[PDB]
């Protein structure tokens, strides 16, 4: 009872690493280095993945 | 010759800083347990260079001076000389070429600077020549085999070059022992202890038994 | 969403501390930067023979590139052109042959 | 300046787009243009837009 | 202008051999003659002729994304350093916000950046002066309200 939730709260956080196909994992580079017009593409499929 | 290789080469994927960690990751290493030719000197010939050189030498005199890489070695290809006691490094790359016996009696860079450990890792990719180096002092003085232990490398010099590569030799000092071993993509996981530096490796293609590390 | 409320204890939101200044760093490399060689130089190599160059330890400035006459092409993969003036690099190459 | 329309149209930031004619990204109209290069050609050139 | 050659080339290699190529049956042996042709042609051009044949200038950069210690970028000015508050930050294009502190991890000679298991930045080293730093996240909680019968 004490073991498994403990890593079902672990893996959530490890989830936070994988890319969903997208450019770069960090949220910010997108917003760095693309234009408003087109990030938009690219912001859903993280929004979904999580 | 040949000779158990026990468990070396292993190099830094990145230049990122971690801690305190367990990592995972796929490059071109060098498999464990696999056979090295072995040498002596007077028997030195020029070797394939096919995916990548590990390269590791014994010696207290510094007969080992330079190496030269290239395909045809009609005097259009790079080499690379030294001229080092112990920790002083100077690095010439021109496209300068002796004779068909070298010995010791775009030069796009150029820098001047028993008990000895000498070991080298060379990869080429994309038109990149990477160079990781790796100097320790060993206690163990001769015996049958290669010293034991565990060690990690660091990297050193990048280089643009960009040339197809095929071949090698090596440039030996006239008027020590050394191997060569050859590269091979694999996947490891490694363990980064509290102070940042690397003290194990683990393989999962090796062992039925290490699959299930790998995988838990 | 109702103009009644019992007794007991609700959860509506949460807060977080707002910053007050902001604050950027960069290397202090005063050298100009040599694009003039490249775009404006007079004779252009062999394609065969391609030439290229290696730029380092300088402060760019990329809107002076609009001083030329109408371009045929100008076009970019990866980063948008409006604000390369926003980003560090650490070694550049340059390609140029005639076509 | 013709395919200046493209600033006088929503999108990318810019100069004639942000500080002489701005259209927002939701906005719902049409820009038609037609080459005056025919007409407003005189000799010298043509001096009478700021 | 090359126009024979056994293959094609990796990304990124040039190649300005002189073998003939040997297009024919019969050995060439190093002569040129019939199905021996030599690699290399060339282009003219004539001010009269049409701009589809007109030549062009043409000109390619590359890049490698903040990998390594930075050289070149904009005129953007620097600024005195501050810490121990909740501010905003810009190193070297990677922007955040939170608190700076001093601190004692020790980095060898070639790094630049610090990680941890979310892939977020923990450490930095100011290009300005060599000292470590690194960024913690600026405080935030949850607020409830208890009340008894309106
Ligand atoms: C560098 O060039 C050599 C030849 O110039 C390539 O060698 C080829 O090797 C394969 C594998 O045995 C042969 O099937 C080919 O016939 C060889 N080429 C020729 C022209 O005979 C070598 O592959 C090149 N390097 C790389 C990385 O591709
Ligand atoms: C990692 O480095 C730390 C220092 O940053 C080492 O901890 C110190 O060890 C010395 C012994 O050589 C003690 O005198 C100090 O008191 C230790 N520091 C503290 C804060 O207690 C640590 O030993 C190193 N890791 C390993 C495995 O040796
Ligand atoms: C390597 O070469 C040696 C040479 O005798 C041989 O015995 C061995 O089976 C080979 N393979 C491995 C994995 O050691
Ligand atoms: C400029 O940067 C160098 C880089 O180390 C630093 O040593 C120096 O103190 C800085 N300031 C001046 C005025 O040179
Ligand atoms: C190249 O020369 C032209 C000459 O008119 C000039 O306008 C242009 O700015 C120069 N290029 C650079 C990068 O300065």
């Amino acid at each position: 009872v004490v073991n498994h939730n403990a890593q079902a709260l672990n893996t959530l956080v490890k989830q936070l690493s994988s890319k969903f196909g997208a450019i770069s994992s960090v949220l910010n580079d997108i917003f760095s280095r693309l234009d408003p017009p087109e990030a938009e593409v690219q912001i859903d499929r993280l929004i979904t993945g999580r | 010759a040949y000779t158990n290789s026990f468990t070396r080469g292993v190099y830094y994927p990145d230049k990122v800083f971690r801690s305190s960690v367990l990592h995972s990751t796929q490059d071109l290493f060098l498999p464990f347990f696999s056979n090295v030719t072995w040498f002596h000197v007077i028997d030195n010939p020029v070797l394939p260079f096919n995916d990548g050189v590990y390269f590791a030498s014994i010696e207290k005199s510094n007969i080992i001076r330079g190496w030269i890489f290239g395909t045809t070695l009609d005097s259009k290809t790079q080499s690379l000389l030294i001229v080092n006691n112990a920790t002083n490094v100077v690095i010439k790359v021109c496209e300068f070429q002796f004779c068909n016996d070298p010995f010791l009696d775009n030069c796009t860079f150029e820098y001047v600077s028993f008990k000895n450990l000498r070991e080298f890792v060379f990869k080429n990719i994309d038109g990149y020549f990477k160079i990781y180096s790796k100097h320790t002092p060993i206690i163990v003085e001769p015996e049958r085999d290669l010293p034991q232990g565990f060690s990690a490398l660091e990297p050193l010099v990048d280089l643009p070059i960009g040339i197809n590569i095929t071949r090698f030799q090596t440039l030996l000092a006239l008027h020590a022992a050394y191997y060569v071993g050859y590269l091979q993509p694999r996947t490891f996981l490694l363990k980064y202890n509290e102070n940042g530096t690397i003290t194990d490796a683990v393989d999962c293609a090796l062992d039925p038994l290490s699959e299930t590390k790998c995988t838990l | 969403k109702s103009f009644t409320v019992e007794k007991g204890i609700y959860q509506t939101s949460n807060f977080r501390v707002q910053p007050t200044e902001s604050i950027v760093r960069f290397p202090n490399i005063t050298n100009l930067c040599p694009f003039d060689e490249v775009f404006n130089a007079t004779r252009f190599a062999s394609v065969y023979a391609w030439n290229r160059k290696r730029i380092s330890n300088c402060v760019a400035d990329y809107s002076v590139l609009y001083n030329l006459a109408p371009f045929f092409t100008f076009k970019c993969y990866g980063v948008s052109p409006t604000k390369l003036n926003d980003l560090c690099f650490t070694n550049v190459y340059a390609d140029s042959f005639v076509i | 300046r013709g395919d200046e329309v493209r600033q006088i149209a929503p999108g990318q930031t810019g100069n004639i787009a942000d500080y002489n004619y701005k259209l927002p990204d939701d906005f719902t109209g049409c820009v038609i243009a037609w080459n005056s290069n025919k007409l407003d050609s005189k000799v010298s050139g043509n001096y009478n837009y700021l | 202008y090359r126009l024979f050659r056994k293959s094609n080339l990796k990304p990124f290699e040039r190649d300005i051999s002189t073998e003939i190529y040997q297009a024919g049956n019969k050995p060439c042996n190093g002569v040129a003659g019939f199905n021996c042709y030599f690699p290399l042609k060339s282009y003219s051009f004539r001010p009269t002729y049409g701009v589809g044949h007109q030549p062009y200038r043409v000109v390619v950069l590359s890049f490698e994304l903040l990998h390594a210690p930075a050289t070149v970028c904009g005129p953007k000015k620097s600024t005195n350093l501050v810490k121990n508050k909740c501010v905003n930050f810009n190193f070297n294009g990677l922007k955040g916000t939170g608190v700076l502190t001093e601190s004692n991890k020790k980095f060898l000679p070639f790094q630049q950046f610090g990680r941890d298991i979310a892939d977020t930045t923990d450490a930095v080293r100011d290009p300005q002066t060599l000292e470590i730093l690194d960024i913690t996240p600026c405080s935030f909680g949850g607020v409830s309200v208890i009340t008894p019968g309106t």
